[PDB]
């Protein structure tokens, strides 16, 4: 069986296992002949119903279009001779770390003017796969990379899908469960189906807000617990700041939890120091999806043009 | 003003091409109403 | 090359995977014409988009570049291109769905196996694995781009009738299901064959615009008139080989 | 057989299931009807 377009995974020497997932999840590997370091990634198949997950195929069909900076890149797509079973892998070019574990080493320093370039080249992904209609729907601090040289990725795509730029006619009806809980915004939690670009944002906040605390600032146990959380944080989510919310079947189960005052900024005070970075914080965590900020006008925030501006990683990553 | 003036109809010809496509889907003003549902 | 490697030549397509189990040229052909026409009546009755359906052909016609007719036929692979082309276009069936759809095509008299049954559950068997194989011999290029495109987007530009414009959309679909257009040239001129096909058989002309440029010069920069002609030729060539029975109830009666 | 707008993301596509059912009539007008029908009863090609 010719598979001239479908070369099989040998040609990558399994260097190591990257963190601790399943047994051939993901593999630090070196291609044999050029000693390329690559990330395999195993196409997963306990979803072993309906044949080849789709979610899977967009992935791919998503990683071999989105090509930018700041997006991990697909090399290629590689296969294991299969018999009683068979396996798909993705070839990733390998990146040395993720801002899950440089946050979670107390030892990693970043000066505000790193942080700034972080973000910046954050937003930067952002707005490109938003651009060509993608959303993430995985943020968190865990897929975002960053090489031995500096430069941010954004990775994961295993649950991003394209959207419609339809300000025209019927409303979209979106995969609601998506993003991991610690990180998904408000409208979903509250049933959301016809949401875009704002709930990576509201992700992209998560993390900023992470730069400085070194853990994740809302961490729900149940959805419920997670509205909780929101809502000390951000404030009640009420009509008031939100045009018709109530229409949210869910919403009537937030009953109680209605009396909280934004403490956005307060609460992170303590931790962030500057101003403007207070200010793009609280702006990025905007409870109506409708008025929180998008990736082009974060772009153009103060925060980005400010003493100190954006300086490389180099310092940060300081030899280790 | 538009960048393209509207479609004429050219029925004076000696163009095989046509000829060709013509006889074996038939007249196209006559079949013309039937492709699709509108 | 890997902007060119799904493309051929006229050579290139004397020899296929078919061909090499000695499957005559023709054989071929046809065996690609049926697959698209059970592809598209799959389609219809799972209701899936037109996008779908083409999208499908095409992998279709690529896959048999690889492996052949005589190894796996065009009523295995069909089912399973369809069932993938589906979820790449965004509006997925379930297997068991198309799996019903093509027994219902291929069995009309039978009927569907127990959903219980060995014969069934075997199906859906070959049918997902059929489907890791077409991924693996297009080598997981899914994205598809069809001529249908930039067929509408020109006969918008050229103020071209509702029907010529309709006429045209008609051609580029045949197009994918009577040739083999989809491997030798790219979307933007097979919309342009269809476009120029159309108005040959609505004598519709299209005036140079009025910046000096012919029509065609605004879907692709490789087109000119001699390949226009050229190609329209062979569309008809392959057009004309066809059993075509209107040439017998062409005129006499309309229905109700 | 009918146009869509380009423009629309492929899961805003309309179905491709004609509008009525195929008739077992073969004439100018139902070997129109929709693609399977021109395929099939205009020009004669078939998968079984
Ligand atoms: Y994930
Ligand atoms: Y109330
Ligand atoms: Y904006
Ligand atoms: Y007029
Ligand atoms: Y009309
Ligand atoms: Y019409
Ligand atoms: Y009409
Ligand atoms: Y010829
Ligand atoms: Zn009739
Ligand atoms: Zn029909």
């Amino acid at each position: 069986v010719e598979c001239p377009f479908c070369d099989e995974v040998s040609k990558y020497e399994k260097l190591a296992k990257i963190g601790q997932g399943t047994f051939g999840e993901v593999f630090k590997a070196r291609h044999r002949k050029t000693g390329q370091k690559v990330a395999l990634k195993k196409v997963l198949m306990e979803n072993e119903k309906e044949g080849f997950p789709i979610t899977a195929l967009r992935e791919i069909k998503i990683l071999q279009l989105l090509k930018h900076e700041n997006v991990v890149n697909l090399i290629e797509i590689c296969r294991t001779k299969a018999s009683p079973k068979g396996s798909i892998y993705l070839v990733f070019d390998f990146c040395e770390h993720d801002l899950a574990g440089l946050l979670s080493n107390v030892l990693v320093k970043f000066t505000l003017s790193e942080i700034k370039r972080v973000m910046q080249m954050l937003l930067n992904g952002l707005y490109y796969i938003h651009r060509n209609k993608i959303l993430h729907r995985d943020m968190k601090a865990a897929n975002v990379l960053i090489t031995r040289d500096g430069v941010l990725k954004l990775a994961d795509f295993g649950l991003a899908r394209a959207f419609s730029l339809a300000k025209n006619s019927q409303p979209n009806r979106y995969t609601n469960r998506v993003v991991t809980l610690w990180y998904r915004p408000p409208e979903l939690l509250l049933g959301e189906r016809d949401y875009g670009p704002p709930i990576d944002l509201w992700g992209a906040g998560c993390i900023m807000a992470e730069m400085w605390t070194r853990s994740p600032i809302m961490q729900g146990n149940t959805e419920q617990h997670q509205l909780a959380l929101i809502s000390q944080l951000c404030g009640s989510i009420t009509p008031e700041v939100w045009p018709n919310v109530d229409n949210y079947e869910l919403y009537e189960k937030l009953e109680l939890v209605k009396g909280q005052k934004r403490k956005v900024k307060d609460r992170l005070k303590a931790y962030v120091r500057d101003p403007y970075a207070l200010d793009l914080i609280d702006k990025l965590l905007v409870l109506d999806p409708a008025q929180r900020i998008d990736s082009d006008d974060a772009l153009n925030h103060d925060f980005f043009w400010s003493d100190p501006m954006p300086s490389d990683l180099k310092g940060m990553l300081s030899t280790h | 003003s538009p960048l393209f003036a509207e479609p004429y109809k050219v029925t004076s010809k000696e163009d095989k091409l046509s000829s060709r496509i013509q006889s074996m889907l038939g007249n196209y003003d006559e079949m013309k109403d039937f492709i699709g549902d509108r | 090359n890997n902007n060119k490697r799904w493309y051929f030549t006229r050579e290139q397509l004397e020899n296929s995977p078919s061909r090499r189990f000695g499957v005559d040229p023709d054989k071929e052909l046809s065996y690609r014409q049926q697959a698209a026409n059970l592809l598209q009546d799959m389609g219809q009755r799972l209701n899936v988009s037109q996008l779908t359906i083409n999208t499908a052909i095409v992998y279709m016609h690529r896959f048999y570049m690889i492996q052949s007719f005589t190894q796996f036929p065009g009523n295995s692979v069909a089912p399973a291109a369809l069932f993938l082309a589906a979820k790449v276009e965004e509006q997925p069936k379930k297997l068991e769905h198309v799996i019903k759809v093509a027994h219902t095509c291929l069995h009309p008299q039978e009927s569907l196996p127990d959903t219980r049954s060995e014969a069934y559950l075997q199906q859906v068997q070959d049918l997902v694995i059929l489907e890791s194989i077409i991924l693996q011999t297009l080598g997981f290029e899914l994205t598809i781009d069809h001529p249908h495109t930039h067929v509408v987007k020109c006969t918008q530009l050229v103020r071209a009738s509702k029907d010529l414009a309709q006429t045209s959309y008609f051609m580029a679909t045949n197009s994918l299901h009577l040739t083999t257009f989809s491997l030798q040239y790219t979307p933007p001129v097979v919309a342009c064959v269809c476009i120029h096909l159309a108005c040959k058989w609505s004598n519709w002309e299209i005036p140079v615009s009025t910046d000096g440029k012919h029509w065609w010069e605004y879907v692709d920069a490789t087109v000119t008139l001699e390949l226009l002609d050229e190609l329209t030729h062979e569309f008809l060539q392959i057009l004309e080989k066809t059993p075509n029975r209107l040439k017998r109830i062409w005129n006499w009666r309309a229905c109700e | 057989m009918e146009p869509v707008d380009p423009r629309l993301e492929p899961w805003k596509h309309p179905g491709s299931q004609p509008k009525t059912a195929c008739t077992n009539c073969y004439c100018k007008k139902c070997c129109f009807h929709c693609q399977v029908c021109f395929i099939t009863k205009a020009l004669g090609i078939s998968y079984g």
